[PDB]
């Protein structure tokens, strides 16, 4: 939520993207297509598995304790045993509620973050050859075939190759 | 209780090494036949009616 990409300038997610969490959709003179971006998806996954690693399969061993159920009324000593346990139970219960709320807040935001980074990286690659249409898409001001699109995704796009072409198109009257 | 009006009260005593158990009695003693070993560790007790599984 906090970076404003996911549930923000990105209108919605793509349910048809099933081979990654982030990716690219393009349209050009040869058609329109889709490809997942592996590195950003993995970055998000890696952070979430880290949380799970702290939380899953990490329980504490306890053995002989105090009794916690009672068949007879006893008063002072029994009140304390019960109170000790209730107090304990309430505090563990607090940490967990807080933990989940906090973890969940950080996860949506970190995932929002990863989407934004990929956008920003993409934005920089295109230099002056594209403009941000404001909804996460770039209008690219030059002929850009599948190989061209592939180069952007693959991080090997050479802005110098297309710059003259793009500038003429951007700055037309 | 089970047709018995009398009772026995149970007590316990721990004796350290170098120490000595002394019993002085003039009646009504229900005598120990010996001692239990006492250990320390991870053992406990739980009240439950759940079946034991393999
Ligand atoms: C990225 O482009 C380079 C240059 O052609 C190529 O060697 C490589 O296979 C490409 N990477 C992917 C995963 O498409």
């Amino acid at each position: 939520g906090i970076f404003g990409a996911i549930a923000g300038f990105i209108e919605n997610g793509w349910e048809g993207m099933v081979d990654g969490w982030y990716g690219f959709r393009h349209q050009n003179s040869e058609g329109r297509g889709q490809a997942a971006d592996l590195k950003s998806t993995q970055a998000a996954i890696d952070q979430i598995n880290g949380k799970l690693n702290r939380l899953i399969g990490k329980t504490n061993e306890k053995f002989h304790q105090i009794e916690k159920e009672f068949s007879e009324v006893e008063g002072r000593i029994q009140d304390l045993e019960k109170y000790v346990e209730d107090t304990k139970i309430d505090l563990w219960s607090y940490n967990a509620e807080l933990l989940v709320a906090l973890e969940n807040q950080h996860t949506i935001d970190l995932t929002d973050s990863e989407m934004n980074k990929l956008f920003e990286k993409t934005k920089k690659q295109l230099r002056e050859n594209a403009e941000d249409m404001g909804n996460g898409c770039f209008k690219i001001y030059h002929k850009c075939d599948n190989a061209c699109i592939g180069s952007i995704r693959n991080g090997t796009y050479d802005h110098d190759v297309y710059r003259d072409e793009a500038l003429n198109n951007r700055f037309q009257i | 209780i089970r047709n018995i009006p009398s009772r026995i009260s149970i007590y316990w005593t721990i004796v350290k090494p170098g120490d000595i158990l002394l019993i002085n009695s003039t009646g009504n003693l229900i005598a120990p036949r010996g001692y239990f070993k006492i250990r320390s560790g991870k053992s406990s007790i739980m009240r439950s009616d759940a079946p034991i599984g393999k």
